[PDB]
């Protein structure tokens, strides 16, 4: 990833010596067992898979960069959407829009790093 | 303003009767409730009893079978009453004002008081 | 001369709930649903003249959430009191029969903010055009809220703004009728 | 009936100095207690309800508190018209029970 | 649900003073009905209001650059949002609509409602004799949306033929807005 | 324009 030409504003929010955020395997399955019926079988897999492309993403972050603020900040607002997951875990709608969501938070943590990098 | 003001004869012989009167300003008795609180000259405070906005009405158990309570909305007064009068009944008298209808509405104003003796 | 603007989140536990609002003297200019992830504005208008993106609003509540878990367990785990709510049902303007209107419930003075709100006509709920503001802070740290129910005046129909809290023993029930 | 033990009957202190009022209660009250003043006049004022809710007309040195079942009435500082009479109230169930009071002194 | 609860919140205020020539930032953090730790643009730092936001003060305070930013809220957060919605906010101006009706015959109420902003100003009259006597006014309400209305009541009923007047100032109009009541 | 918005921090 190259930085980007024109990084946007970058907030802080000291969140830089929090501990115990990644969610283990066992408390995903947990969330993954709320969607049990015919209708989202089919998005729990993308769902799944995003969540595993998201584990890869930000575990890729810590290991050469290691930006503890924006690292501990995806995983701070990945636990907000896990609390949208756990209301509605059978909403295909929504989980779509978690997806996109995921994304987001993906995509606004690179555009994060390139700007403190330069900084 | 919210003003609470309690009238009363401060003349107990033993063994009659007692009546107490607070009159209320700056707000109605259909939305708030009045409590009723004495002190013994140099002591501590006792509560009497209450009436909500509604009219439900809780007593003491211990001073129960003499205490009564009761509202006039319109004239924007509270009454209370207590038979039977001792040696102990020397005390000043305070009304005091919650809101609705529930115990976990707290008490928020109160009068100035009246003296018994 | 003097104004006031005020930006107000919370968040909330075990029910895991969130906030963010934008408050000018006691009025709301915005708030995101964070579940949409779109900004509000409190009248359409506003939105010609000014724009805000709801996505910034996530890392806050992100924020309020570890926030919060930090301070229960500092607190020795002490509970808020549920303060029960005072309610009051209002209406946007004089009302007439058979000219549309807007009943308001004021719901002044709670925390924590959970309110089962219900919109009761005759006794049995309404949902049709039923709308709702957010949790509005307060200067004594409480809450209000108000729930509109887009009516149209009669003298055959009576409301209720059905408040259940935690503060309270049984549901709360604020009337209203014409004259 | 709940019995409260208000843990000081009287107090003396100077002006500009930082006292606690501690109330503690047989049972669970769930919070609701009230802190009251009342003047050597005989006027009452509310400070505190809710045990965490500071009073509309209260000067900012008031502050009420809760840790498990031990209740508290916080003055930061001490100014000449503090010297009082404090009662705390429970209002969890009836019958509402007063502490026996504590006395504020000037030394 | 009867498990214990817990709540945080978090305001940022800003207060301004004839126009934008004094403003105030406040901003408050509040756990548990108790607000524990606040900034003031005035004392320029976080104050610990309680025991409980003692810690949060001597750490908010030891980061420098968020002070700066904080203290410089002012200008580039409550001075630029005045900017941005002050077409739609401070010169809002929506006219107040004025009616009259008599409850029950006495305590006369004048219905100013839908107005913006909240600084009216009612007063009664009697064929130009201003009335101070008899009047009780409600307050101020606030609707939630963008809007407010006032009730005032004059107690004084009059005789027949002396028609009661009133008048409403408000800035979304130079010429008062006077709605007319007749007698028996 | 656009409006802005104020950041929290996050306590130790
Ligand atoms: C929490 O409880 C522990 C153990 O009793 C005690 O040492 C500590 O002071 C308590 N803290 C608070 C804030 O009540
Ligand atoms: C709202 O209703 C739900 C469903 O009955 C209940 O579990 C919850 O406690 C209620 N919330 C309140 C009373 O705040
Ligand atoms: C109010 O601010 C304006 C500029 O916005 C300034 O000209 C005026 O002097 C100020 N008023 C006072 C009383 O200082």
């Amino acid at each position: 990833k190259l930085r980007c030409e024109n990084p946007k504003k970058a907030s802080i929010y000291l969140a830089q010596n929090l501990n115990n955020v990644v969610f283990t395997n066992k408390e995903l399955e947990d969330i993954y067992d709320l969607s049990n019926k015919e209708e989202t079988k089919e998005v729990l897999k993308k769902f799944k898979e995003k969540v595993n492309q998201f584990y890869r993403h930000a575990f890729d972050i810590i290991n050469k960069y290691g930006d503890k603020e924006v690292f501990n900040m995806m995983f701070l607002k990945l636990s907000v959407v896990f609390d949208i997951q756990r209301k509605e875990a059978n909403n295909v709608e929504q989980i779509k829009r978690n997806i996109a969501t995921l994304d987001e938070i993906m995509a606004k943590a690179d555009n994060d790093l390139c700007y403190f990098i330069s900084q | 303003q919210v003003q609470l003001k309690e009238s009363g004869p401060g003349l107990v012989a033993p063994s009659q009767s007692l009546s107490i009167t607070c009159t209320v300003s700056g707000f109605s008795l259909t939305s708030y409730g009045v409590h009723w609180v004495r002190q013994p000259p140099g002591k501590g405070l006792e509560w009497l009893g209450v009436i909500w906005a509604g009219g439900s009405i809780n007593y003491n158990s211990a001073l129960m079978s003499r205490l009564s309570i009761s509202k006039d909305n319109f004239k924007s007064q509270v009454f209370l009453k207590m038979s039977s009068l001792q040696t102990d009944d020397t005390a000043m008298y305070y009304c005091a004002r919650a809101y609705g209808d529930y115990v976990h509405y707290a008490m928020d104003y109160w009068g100035q008081g009246t003296s018994v003796t | 001369e003097e104004h006031v603007i005020i930006q107000a989140e919370f968040y909330l536990n075990p029910d895991q709930s969130g906030e963010f609002m934008f408050d000018f003297d006691g009025d709301e200019i915005f708030h995101v649903d964070m579940a949409k992830k779109e900004t509000v504005w409190r009248l359409e208008e506003f939105g010609r003249f000014a724009s805000f993106e709801a996505q910034g609003a996530l890392a806050n509540i992100a924020v309020d959430k570890a926030n919060l878990e930090i301070m229960t367990k500092r607190s020795n785990y002490t509970p808020i009191t549920n303060v029960p709510p005072e309610v009051t049902v209002l209406t946007n303007s004089p009302v007439e029969l058979r000219e549309p209107n807007v009943l308001i419930c004021f719901i002044d003075k709670f925390t924590p903010p959970v309110v089962n709100v219900t919109w009761l006509r005759n006794g049995k709920p309404v949902t049709t055009g039923v709308s709702e503001t957010v949790f509005l802070p307060r200067e004594d740290h409480l809450f209000r809220k108000f729930h509109y129910l887009p009516f149209l005046p009669s003298t055959e129909d009576v409301y209720d703004c059905r408040v259940e809290h935690w503060g309270l023993d049984e549901p709360l029930l604020k009337h209203w009728e014409f004259d | 009936d709940i019995q409260m033990t208000q843990s000081p009957s009287s107090l003396s202190a100077s002006l500009g100095q930082r006292v606690s009022l501690t109330c503690r209660a047989s049972q669970e009250i769930s919070g609701y207690l009230t802190w009251l003043q009342q003047k050597p006049d005989g006027t009452i004022k509310r400070l505190v309800y809710a045990a965490s809710t500071l009073d509309s007309g209260v000067p900012k040195r008031f502050s009420g508190s809760r840790s498990g079942s031990d209740y508290s009435l916080t003055i930061s500082s001490l100014e000449s018209e503090d010297f009082a009479d404090y009662y705390c109230l429970q209002y969890t169930n009836y019958p509402l029970t007063f502490g026996a009071g504590t006395k504020l002194e000037l030394k | 649900d009867t498990r214990p609860r817990f709540l945080w919140q978090l305001k940022f205020e800003c207060h301004f003073f004839n126009g934008t020539e004094r403003v105030r930032l406040l901003e408050r953090c509040i756990y548990n009905q108790e607000e524990s730790v606040r900034f003031d643009s005035d004392v320029g730092e976080y104050r610990a209001v309680t025991e409980l936001g003692r810690p949060d003060a001597e750490y908010w305070n030891s980061q420098k650059d968020l002070l700066e930013q904080r203290r410089a809220a002012v200008d580039t957060y409550c001075r630029h949002n005045y900017g941005v919605g002050e077409s739609f906010t401070v010169q809002r101006r929506v006219e107040p609509k004025v009616t009259v009706y008599p409850s029950k015959h006495n305590l006369l109420v004048c219905s100013v409602s839908g107005f913006y902003p909240g600084s009216i100003e009612v007063r009664w009259f009697r064929n130009g004799q201003e009335e101070k006597a008899g009047v009780v006014s409600t307050g101020l309400i606030q609707n939630g949306d963008w809007t407010f209305q006032t009730l005032v009541m004059l107690e004084t009923v009059p005789r027949s033929g002396e028609v009661y007047t009133c008048q409403v100032e408000h800035p979304s109009v130079t010429s008062p807005l006077t709605v007319e009541w007749r007698a028996s | 324009s656009k409006m802005r918005m104020a950041t929290p921090l996050l306590m130790q």
